[PDB]
Order: structure tokens, then C-alpha cells, then sequence
RNA sequence: CAGAACACCUAAUUUCGAAUCCAGCAUGAGAAGC
RNA sequence: GUUAAAACUCUUCUCAUGCUGGAUUCGAAAUUAGGUGCG
């Protein structure tokens, strides 16, 4: 269309944050120092996957509401192409309107990422059975992303904001059960013209 | 490739940003006080931008005053200095923040900021080359204060020597000749310029004083001057932070002059600890010499004794330091007994800077005069020009020096295995001042610490590891202090082995067994001598020794 | 589909010590205190909560005679069939009860002090060893919002039983010396998981 | 339009990566797959040669490059992949430069 | 830079191709004494000085070619960065010393080895560096040093690799990594009995195979890529198809999943397992037939193969 | 021309007996493998610097690896890491297996994965020593058989 | 050429930093001008 | 000196879409703020 929706998303981290490293060379280079590296850029920043978290949040809440929304989290499941999340994030037939970025941090790894030590306390004897060192992202670290909706509808900002409140409720990535990833979001959207750069 | 961020008078912010493409290396990020400007300082740190490393020369506020402020806007990744500079910066930042809260000026940074500066604060001593973002960084002593260094950064586009502040001949606790790079220096960033009398007026006041000193360098040199000349009357240190700095230079005596690396101040220096002893020594009418650091009589402890000393017609006031504008010390020195000593000067004169440039291996391409007063910088720049060296003053302010790498071997006999043009070669990476690879035909054209054998070191460390005196934590900490350098590890091992006279405890881990004291002390001396003999070895050899007992580091 | 929110509020009654885990904050703080306390970068106090809850329920349900796995043993694989694996997690399935860190309501300078502890010879009665550690004062308030995704009827009762066991034993470290004796206040509510949809 | 040739080879800038599909309930990794991807900070070079150049061709090509900056280049564009930044050095050229 | 003299920035020649030659004593244009001494010319400000010297002030660097020196010479009073001096001894010294703003690096040229070495040692003792002359950029990816005979030395034997833009220097870790990668690529090229003699199978009729394959083609279990890889593994023999269908039908003991695509429908777990073993038995009965019969079976569902 | 490699593990692609083979054509015209190269390389790496195992049957090894894979002592992660350490040489794999098997005198733990199944402690120590001896015998074989053993367990 | 504020004595040391699963699918293979 | 010679299988069309490195593990286990001194 002639308009596009830009949602600038700013994350402030409230709890410790972990998202594990996925590059095999970087992870294997970090296993000689930490047992759980943070997913990190080659420009020494931190990136978090964001499209899957928003899609999982919206699918859980819209399945709870009773809408006809598919579950693309099941093993090799195919999206049907008629859901609202299928229109937003994508389907096998057509791509999604929302173009979610990675959550690149505003700070370099030496300023927000710290190396911590977790243990396994035995139930009797209260001793350290196992001990592992993992990397984490500190509290107060700021991340930025831009969600880009190509064909905006009236319910695109509301569902993205509801999914962001669900991500604030449950956590963004990594060890969500132990208390990691509890964050907060600021949203500054703007409907920009598609022919803006031409001039 | 170097920007002088406020490098004219060092007030309201000063910095040397050597951007080398892959690294925004920063030198001398400090503040000078004159005594509303804080917003212009804030704009200048936001004008600095992201700096990959905040190299620090010395522990004065001129070079080290804005480091937690760069941490505050989160512009610095790593902060490196010497360990003496690191702990003196701890004392400086704590006292400066307490002064910001006491004077009710809006605090520049915070106490938590000071701590988070010490989160990322790495440290190395002199002659320890580190390979950071294809820049080789080395520290050399420049004799200013304890832990003060000149920085030697070899980038691919040239060698830069940030001299910092240079010491004089009158500095007693350090070596006089400032250490220099043994290689080529392309650009030299030099900071321009700005004893018996004390003893004999101490006679004409005592047998018939008050000394305002500076807590870093100046008070300890007055104390050491009184330590060499044992007269008759006593000396008192009525200064808290001066006493802590005195104790740290006693701890960091391995970073000092070689003669003073063997106590140091040979006792007889009664230091006042609390303010009640200060009020007692202020009200004490006995003839005694009171050395203490407030600076320029403006705030500190000195002011407990000032009134008592001022009205006394027998006492005297010995200015061994410069008095800056609009201070009480300047107001008592000008006249609005009074003696001023000019020999106690940490900063070098102009002729020592000419000596500093002349004993470089090569004449530098361009001498960048940066700080100091204007007219002294002008006359110094004229005397550099008389020595035929280029000067760039920061008011007035270009070849390209590429360190190329040449193969110098045959490349015709090359093959393919994995879509790579690889060829095996055995040669020699000769390193001129143009890294050169050269074949073996070229080589044929060319061709304090005790001492123990390697097997004795192996067996002694294995024995003391089984006896639990040496530990994985001990080996890890010793390896960290040894990767810092040899002298830091010497200090660490001496600090562990030293027996506390009040308690009789050494910091070594106690042995496990049925050993009687004498055997325990002989095992402790064995650990001391073994790890000093390990200190004498090479770094890779120390790593291969210590990786057997502690598998990690 | 519903979800369960368990807002717990800790009041500290005996001084609390949870050690700092971050290696940088440790080596920055091991020149002033020998035992740093666990602290955020925003200068709040952090306590792990999932492991203590799981340990309390595992000890108690093992004592009751239930078929629960012991995940405290070294490299122990959780069974995936017991109550504790349903609540806190197993190797195949994640746990329903997402348990947050205990964020203190106050800053370090308001609840955290620096104590000095001793070690005294039994014959000499003299202070042989001395050390300093950070501890959390009494009356400090911590909070957590335990979130259960697929709730059953007994999960809130198990969480309250585990909280009573933490009040019995203690949270954090140095529990045998008397540290970490705390009290909990619980506010429970069932919330629709579609409630942020507008 | 030329292909975007990288300056570095595959061992420098191409890393294989682990990507997941997680069940919405039970929060467990359901599917796993490995995919190669190009690292951040890697540089690529292209040469666009415009014959019979009109006045607006530089403006339209630069606007298209700003659109590729905002949207992305390559695949997995909805997941955050391929967000890049372009720098343009234009040069007016006579075709007879090789005829020396 | 200067190549041994061609000094690009142009390619001006001082005493080859595309040059502005400036002859000395003692192309597109020849510049000599027309312009006399004390007068400047442009091309890079060029000024000639009498010898008894070409001075190019460029954007980066002010170059001085001296020529042969015999008598007091004539030197510029500005700023010199490079000083190209002939050597074939004290006359060159003061010619250097009496010049203001002593140059960054001097260059010795046109002489033997011994005289150039003696003058070079005399100039290092004056604290001015020398260069003694007698392309893809080269990158050391190495990491210990030595000090034998006053050279900083490293014993290293390694590999040189040549790409289109750079030449890198690598150690044995890179060669081990690429050797392991190529060994993994070489061993993943063969299976032991591909394209070999035809090799314990269930048997089923052709019409039942048609019915089962059509039913597992309607729902998405047997798909076009599945039939494609099944035909490709059938082309390399019978045991290869056996190994492929055993790999596809293999239920992992840790996760309880197989490599079949899940059916599109509302089937429960037991029926999905029945469809999976139906696909396994149907394709196992399909490996029994001849190649043309299986091609006629599978062309009706995957027209490519 | 003389091949210096034994022609084992020799696959059967039609009437073309086959082996994927990586190596060096030395024109001394000998064809040696990487091992000769390392013994060459360290040769210069001590020369230029100067100028300035138990036995187990192949049936017993695959039976023991199958048994330890069933009780998850020898996991896929473990077989993979042993393969990368064995590709770096015999000494690196020896050091890695010695590191994994090493009983720490403080904790009393080994780096092996614990067995799955009801076992007594003595039998657990026997299984750990069985894994140690089996992989220690796997270092002794050449690379092409040690992959053909380990391909069945970690593809 | 810069910060400066009733008494002690001590504020050290050690151990763990590992293990495991997964790495699969599916769809498109054609048109048109010269 | 070849039924020679002369003429470019050229133009148009992004390997794209669908999938969150997730799950399992409490920095806790050792050690009295002790001694010193007259309400
Ligand atoms: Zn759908
Ligand atoms: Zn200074
Ligand atoms: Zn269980």
C-alpha cells in the first residue's frame, strides 16, 4: 500500500538475561571459558530473536481468546494462511507483513555481558554437586528493534503491543523458568509513506 | 589519526583520542580544576564518542579524573593502567566524589560509577606489550609519580609515544632516567613544563613547622627527605589519605627506585589516625615537624593546625608545592615565617624534556606539545625547532607511515587442496622497525630473583600442591599476577609470604599433615623461593609448568 | 485457558547472604569484601528462587513417599513423570511454574551492609582469622511473581508448602549459621492469558 | 547491476548456526536445523554501470538502496536477517577510457 | 611511493611510463633548467635546487631528490620528509645536518654494499633512519619472539595462502581445520554399496501400493521431495534405499519422532503411527520391483522423478 | 611409485573397488598420509628452533561402545568430542580421555556421564574403567576404522 | 601545577566449574519477446 | 588460397516462504567481633 507502519521497540532489561549462542564456531570457541555463551554479534553486541517470541505470544493469547489461529510450534507444522498471526508474521503461501528485527543492544559486550556461576545443590548434604559458568546480560541494558509492517491494518499495533506485554509477563529468551528475561518495553510507532525515500 | 580533545590547558576536560580505524584508543582522560563548566565537560565526553580503551598514564586528576564519567555515558570498554595507578585512582575517585558532595556541586559521576569503572579496569605494569586491535601497547616509566607511565602504541600507521608527565632529578623514590621505547618512535606527544633550605628552617623553627604537601608524590618525598636526614626532632603525618598513599607506596615498593626495592621510611614517622589525635597534635606545643597533605591550605586536616601555626611567631610554613589561583595557600604565600621550595617539583623542566627527546633511538617525525602554560610551551617549541624536529602546538593545529609485511620468498611453487593456494614453507619472521619473512638461507647469512632448575620447580610445586600450601586458586591468582607482569607477581608473592608481626600469620595456605612449626616455616620459605624462581622463568614456560597442577590457567 | 499468578513478598527476619555469582563483580569486589552479596547492575539485590523452591518440594515429597526424582544429585536426569517435573521442569518438557528472581524493593545502600566475621581458636580464645562479607539487613522486602502456565488445583498448595519449608530452613547461603531466616506473604489470583488483548 | 561479492571468504564471515522451532505450550525445542549465515560487519562490493544515464538514475538507485536498508536483502527478512547499510561512490565516466 | 626513480603522486619520474621526467646532472613532459632555480612549477609544487635537487611538495610528503654532490651545496629552507641521497662521506653528512627540519626517512641509492652500509650506520648513529633498496597485501595471522644477533626473530614454519585480494600466513591449526573439513567432505561422498549388485523384505501387490502411495500423497506424509530422494536412493542400489527408509522411519529414543512429514488431518497418535508404518511397508514393498516398474509407479506423483 | 598407505575399509561401487583418500604425493614417488606430515612438521619445529596403549579386539570395542551408548555413558556429544580430539592426533585424544576419566581427589567425580539404570557404585566404577579402556584402545587404531566404528552411533 | 578530614590488632583461605537431547520438513522447476 | 564473407541464443524474472538454542541444575560448603583496660 501507500503507507507502512514502523514500530520502534526499546527494551530495558529488568532481570538477568540470557540467549544462548547459536554459531557453532563462536560457541565452540567460548566453551573453553563459559558453558553457556550469550548469542553475540561479530561487532560485539547482543542480538535476540524477536519474531518467534512475538508469534508465540500472539498465538498463545489468540488461542486462549478462541480465535482460529494455527500452532506452528508443533513438529514440522504448516501454517494454514488464514490466521491473524499468519497475516502478520507469515504463512507458507505468502510472507508476513510484519518484518521484525533482531534485538541488537545499544552497548558492546564488555559493558552489559557478565560471566556468572550457577551450581546444583544436592538435596541432602547441601553441597555443590555440579557447577557451571554461563554468560548473561545485566539489568538496565537497552535493546532496540524496528517492527516493519508493510500493509497496516487497524489491529496491527494493538496485537504487537499485546504480544509485547505478554513478553514482559513471561520473558523474552533463555532460562525463563529461573527468572531470566523479565524485561520492559517502550513503543514508539509511526505510519511512514512507502515512497518516502524517492523525493 | 590523533585528536586532541581539549588538549590546551587541560581544564574542563582533556583527552588524546588515537583513532586507528579498528580501535578508538584514548589517552589521558582527565580534568584540571581552576578553583557551570560541568555541562561543557559533559558535552565534550559526549563529543568523544565510543572509545575502545582508556589508557591511563598517571594517577593525578589531570590524566585520571574523567574515567567513571566515560563509564557513566558507557563510552569506554577497558581501562588500563599500572596497579599503583589503579589503587591511587581508587583513592582519588573516592576523595574527589567526597569533595563533590561536600562542596554541594552537582556530582559529575557517582560512587557506583567509580565501582563500575573498576569492573572493567584491567592492569599491566611496564614493558608488557599487549596486542589489542592490531595495536601493540607498551608501558614505560616516566618518573613522575609511582605507577606513572608513558604509553607506546604501535599501530599499522605508525608508532605513537604519549609521554605524559616526566619526572625530574629531584624525585627520590623513582629512577631519574625515564624509560623509553627501544624501537622507532614516529610521533611523540610530549607535555610541556608549567632541599637543604627545608631542613635548615626546620632547625631555625624547631630548636628555637607546618608543611603543606600533596598526597601523591610530594608528601612521600618530603617524608623520605626527612627519613634520610635524621636530625633530632620528630615528624608527624596528620593526613588520612596521605597516610594511605604512604602505606601503598610501601606496598608498591617494587614499582619504585631500584635501591628502594629491598622497611623504606626506617620508622620514626608518627602518623595521626583520627581527628582527636589531630586536635591533640594541633594543641601540642612541643617542637615537632608536621607534614600533612591538604594541598593549598583550602580544605583537609591542615586547617586544624593552621590557626595554631599562623599566629605563632616561632613557627614557619614551608610551601613545597605550587599554589594555584584563588586558594588560601596562595593568599598566605604572596602575603595577603613564609618559605617556598622549588626543588620539590614532580614535573620536569625544559632541559629534561630535551634530554627525553634526545635519547630516543630515532629523532621523532613530529613532537606534539600539548599541555603546560602558553609561553613555556612557546619557548620549548622554539627549542625543539632549534633541534630540527617538527612541532604541532594545539592552537596552531602529514606523511603516511605504513608498516608493510613483505613475503621475500618464492611463491611460484603453489598448489590447491581445498580451493586454497597453499604452500608449506619454513622460514623466519624477522621483524625490522616492515615485518619481513625470510628463508633459512637468509638466517645462514646472519649466522634479584633466585634461580632453580626446572625439575626442582616441578617437584617443589608438586610437593606443596600435595601439602595444600600451593592451590589451584593460588596458582590461578599467581598466573593472573604474572600475566600482569613480573613485578606485580613479585609483589603478590612477597605479600603472601610476608609474616604479619602483630599476629604471626602468613597468607600462605596452611600445610596438611603433622608438621611442626619449624617444618611449616621451612615449607613456606620453600614455596617463596620456588615461586620466585618460577617468576624468573619465561611466560610460556610458566604456563606449561602451571597447567599440569591447575588444568585451567 | 487460565494462568496462575502468585505474588510473593519476602520480609527478612535474620540477616540474608546470597553470594555474587558474576565473576567481574566478584573480582571487582574481592578487594573490599571477601564475600560479596548478589547484586543487580541497577543496585538491587538478587536471590535465586526456583532452585530453593524445587529443593524444598523435592525433600518434602521424597519424605512423604512420592515417586519424585532427585535433581540435586550430580548430573541427575529428571524423570518427567513426577509432580516436581510437572511444576519446575524436566529434560523433555519445560516447567509450568516460571519462578522469578527475588528483586528487592530497596537499593544496596539501604538494605546491604558490610559485616566482619571471625574465626577463633578453641584453646587460645583469640581471633585467629578475620573476614568481611556483605549481608542484607532485616526488614528488607523482596518480591516475586510466580507464574504458572497450565495450572492444576494442587500447585498453589505445593508452592505454599515449599514457602513454609523455606521459612523453616532458609534462603541463600550460610543457612547453618542462622542466615536467611525469612517470612513470606502470598497473594494468589487466576488470570486469563488473553487479558492483554485489546 | 553486479553481484554483491564479499571481500572475505567463507571461513572468515560465514558461520553455521542453530535455529529452532519451539512448541507454544510446554516450551520445548520441537524442531532443530542448522543454517549458514553471514556475520555482522562483513563488507560486500557491487558495481552498477548505467549506460545512457538520465538525471534521476543516481537518485532512484540511492532511494532503492535506502529501501533495501529499511527492508533487507536476501532471505529470512521477517526474522531480522539481512539488515544492511549502503555507501555509494558515484563516478561519471566516458566510455572511451580504455581506448588509450 | 618511490620504486627503484618513479614517484607516483601522476607517476612523476625523477631522472616506466606515463611520466613527467625531470633529468638531473653531476613521458609526457620534460622539466629542466624551462624553469631555473628558486622558481616553482605545478603539475604538486616542483622546485629545482642547484647541486655542485628536485623538491616536490605533494599533498602527503615533501620529497627531495639530491643528485650527486661535489663545495657548498644548495638546500631548501622549508620542510623535508624524504631525502633521496646518492652514496658512492662527510660531505653528505653536513649536506644532511645543515638542512632545517631533518627528514623522516632518507634513501641511499647508486652505490655498492660496503659504502652504503658504512653511510647507513653513520646515519643511524645520527638518529635518522635509513632504507637500503635492492602487489597483494600480506597478513600475518600468527601470534613469542627472540633477539638473536640484534634481530627480533621467530622460528615459524607455516603456509602461505593466496586469494584474489590478499596473501595470508597461517599455521598448522588452519591446515588441520581444512584437512578435517575436506576429510568430512570426502567421506560423505561414498556409501559402501552404491550403484552395485542388487541386494528380507515384505511383499505387497501393485494395486495396494498404488492405493497406499496415493493415500499418503493426499495427506502430506509421502511428498514430492520424499519421492525424489527415494528415487535417488533407489538409483544407487537396493541397500541404499534400505538404509534411506530405515533412516527416515527411525524413531529417536530421546524425542520419539521420525523423519516423516506429519499428516495433514485430525488423526490421533495410534493412527499416525499406523500411517508411518504403512509408509514404511509400502515403500519396502516398492523396492522389490524393477526400476522401470517403480518409475511408472512414481511418475504419477512426482513428474520430475 | 609406492603407496605408503594400507588399503583397508575398501568400498564396493560397482566393478570399481574404491577408497576416498587424502594425502601427499611426495616425489622422493611415494604417497604418504597426514601422519608423516606431522612427524615431518614437528621435525622442522624442533630443527629450526635448534638453529636459532592397551589392546582390545574390534568386536569387543563395538560391543562395549554399544553397551555404553545404551546406558548413556558414551553419548553422541562424547563420541563427537572424542572424534575431534582424535583428529588432532593421538596425544591430544590421550590427554582428553585422561582428563575425562580423571577422578578429582576433592569432589570424587569423573567427567563421564553417569549410567542410566539401577547400578551399584562398584559396577559404576567398572563401567567408567570399561569406557576408559575401550576409548584408549580406540586411539590405537587408524582414523578410517575409528570413524567406521563411530559412524553407527553418532552419524 | 593540584584535591582535602580512649585507642589498637586482624578483614585471610579452599573446592567445584561439568553433563545431555535435537539438527528435520514442505512448495514451486515455468512462461514470453527477439 | 573453404557455395566464401557479414551477424554475440540476446532480453525479461532476488532460493523465496513457514520454524524463538530451547529444556534440565539455589554461589554454597568450612570459620562466634574475639581480645585489650576496675566506675
Ligand atoms: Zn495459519
Ligand atoms: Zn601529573
Ligand atoms: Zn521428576
Amino acid at each position: 500500500a501507500k503507507t507502512m507502519k514502523k514500530i520502534y521497540v526499546t527494551m530495558k532489561t529488568l532481570s538477568p538475561l540470557y540467549t544462548g549462542e547459536v554459531r557453532r564456531e563462536d560457541k565452540e570457541a567460548a566453551q573453553k571459558r563459559v558453558n553457556f555463551p550469550v548469542r553475540k554479534t561479530a561487532t560485539n553486541k547482543v542480538l535476540i530473536p524477536f519474531k518467534g517470541a512475538l508469534r508465540s505470544a500472539l498465538e498463545i493469547m489468540l488461542k486462549a481468546k478462541g480465535e482460529n489461529v494455527c500452532d506452528t510450534g508443533e513438529s514440522r507444522a504448516r501454517p494454514c494462511g488464514r490466521c491473524v498471526t499468519c497475516s502478520l508474521f507469515g504463512s507458507m503461501g505468502r510472507a508476513g507483513r510484519a518484518s521484525v528485527d533482531f534485538l541488537i543492544s545499544n552497548d558492546t559486550k564488555e559493558q552489559i555481558v557478565r560471566e556468572s556461576t550457577h551450581l546444583r545443590i544436592e538435596r541432602q548434604t547441601k553441597s555443590a554437586s555440579d557447577t557451571f559458568k554461563g554468560e548473561e546480560v545485566i539489568e538496565g541494558a537497552t535493546f532496540t528493534a524496528t517492527i516493519t509492517i508493510s500493509n497496516p491494518q487497524e489491529k496491527d499495533l494493538s496485537l504487537i503491543q499485546s504480544a509485547l506485554k505478554f513478553i514482559e509477563e513471561n520473558g523474552i529468551g533463555g532460562w525463563l523458568n529461573k527468572g531470566y528475561g523479565r524485561v520492559s518495553f517502550e513503543v514508539k510507532s509511526e505510519d511512514v509513506a512507502t515512497d518516502r525515500f524517492l523525493k | 589519526m590523533i585528536k586532541f580533545i581539549g588538549g590546551a590547558s587541560k581544564v574542563t576536560g582533556s583527552a588524546f583520542l588515537l583513532e586507528t580505524g579498528n580501535a578508538k584508543i584514548l589517552i589521558d582522560c582527565g580534568i584540571e580544576q581552576e578553583k557551570d563548566n560541568n555541562e561543557i565537560i559533559e558535552k565534550k565526553i559526549n563529543e568523544i564518542g565510543k572509545a575502545d580503551i582508556c589508557i591511563l598514564t598517571h594517577a593525578h586528576l589531570a590524566a585520571s579524573g574523567l574515567v567513571p564519567l566515560l563509564v557513566k555515558k558507557r563510552k569506554v570498554n577497558k581501562i588500563i593502567s599500572t596497579p599503583a595507578t589503579k589503587e591511587l585512582c581508587r583513592l582519588l575517585f573516592n576523595d574527589f566524589q567526597r569533595i563533590q558532595e561536600e562542596n554541594n556541586d552537582i556530582p559529575l559521576y557517582s560512587y557506583d560509577d567509580i565501582e563500575s569503572s573498576f569492573e572493567i579496569w584491567d592492569e599491566i605494569d611496564d614493558r608488557n606489550t599487549i596486542e589489542l586491535f592490531d595495536t601493540k601497547i607498551t608501558f614505560y616509566n616516566n618518573s613522575h609519580i609511582i605507577g606513572s607511565v608513558s604509553v607506546f602504541i604501535e599501530t599499522h600507521n605508525g608508532n605513537y609515544l604519549f609521554s605524559g608527565d616526566i619526572g625530574s632529578k629531584l624525585q627520590q623514590l623513582m629512577d631519574y632516567p625515564p624509560d623509553m621505547p627501544d624501537g622507532n618512535v614516529d610521533y611523540l606527544i610530549l607535555e610541556s613544563t608549567y632541599r637543604d633550605r627545608l631542613l635548615e628552617i626546620a632547625k631555625t623553627t624547631c630548636e628555637n613547622v607546618l608543611i603543606p604537601s600533596f598526597a601523591i608524590g610530594r608528601l612521600q618525598e618530603v617524608l623520605y627527605t626527612f627519613s634520610n636526614y635524621n636530625f633530632n626532632f620528630p615528624v608527624y603525618i596528620d593526613s588520612p589519605m596521605g597516610s594511605k598513599v604512604t602505606n601503598l607506596i610501601k606496598e608498591y615498593n617494587i614499582y619504585l627506585k631500584k635501591k628502594l626495592r629491598r622497611d623504606l621510611f626506617n620508622n620514626k614517622y608518627i602518623a595521626i589516625n583520627t581527628s582527636n589525635q589531630s586536635k591533640e597534635l594541633s594543641n601540642s606545643k612541643e617542637p615537632a615537624v608536621i607534614i600533612s597533605a591538604s594541598g593549598m591550605l583550602e580544605g583537609g586536616r591542615i586547617l586544624n593546625h593552621l590557626e595554631q601555626i599562623k599566629n605563632d611567631e616561632n613557627s614557619t610554613l614551608i610551601f613545597v608545592g605550587y599554589q594555584a589561583q584563588n586558594t588560601r595557600g596562595r593568599k598566605i604565600l604572596d602575603g595577603e615565617r613564609i618559605e617556598k621550595l622549588n626543588s620539590f617539583s614532580a614535573h620536569a623542566d625544559q632541559d629534561e624534556l630535551i634530554d627525553y627527546i634526545e635519547r630516543l633511538k630515532y629523532t621523532p617525525y613530529k613532537v606534539f606539545l600539548v599541555h603546560g602554560e602558553k609561553e613555556q610551551r612557546e619557548i620549548l617549541a622554539k627549542r625543539i625547532i632549534s633541534k630540527k624536529i617538527r612541532v604541532e602546538l594545539p592552537e596552531n593545529y602529514e606523511i603516511l607511515i605504513e608498516k608493510k609485511v613483505v613475503l621475500n620468498i618464492n611463491t611460484d611453487n603453489m598448489c590447491n587442496f581445498a580451493s586454497y593456494r597453499l604452500m608449506p614453507f619454513s622460514g623466519f619472521i624477522v621483524e625490522k622497525d616492515r615485518i619481513e619473512i625470510n628463508d633459512k638461507n637468509w638466517f645462514d647469512m646472519i649466522w634479584a630473583l633466585p634461580d632453580m632448575s626446572h625439575d626442582k620447580i616441578i617437584e617443589n610445586i608438586e610437593y606443596l600442591f600435595n601439602i595444600k600450601i600451593l592451590s589451584k586458586n593460588r596458582i590461578k591468582e599467581f598466573w593472573e599476577e604474572f600475566c600482569k607482569g613480573q613485578k606485580a607477581a613479585i609483589k603478590y608473592i612477597t605479600q603472601v609470604h610476608r609474616k604479619n608481626p602483630n599476629t604471626g600469620r602468613r597468607n600462605w595456605n596452611p600445610p596438611e599433615g603433622d608438621f611442626t612449626d619449624n617444618e611449616i616455616e621451612k615449607l613456606y620459605e620453600t614455596a617463596y623461593n620456588t615461586l620466585l624462581s618460577l617468576i624468573k622463568y619465561d611466560k610460556n614456560k610458566v604456563y606449561n609448568i602451571l597447567i599440569n597442577f591447575n588444568p585451567k590457567l
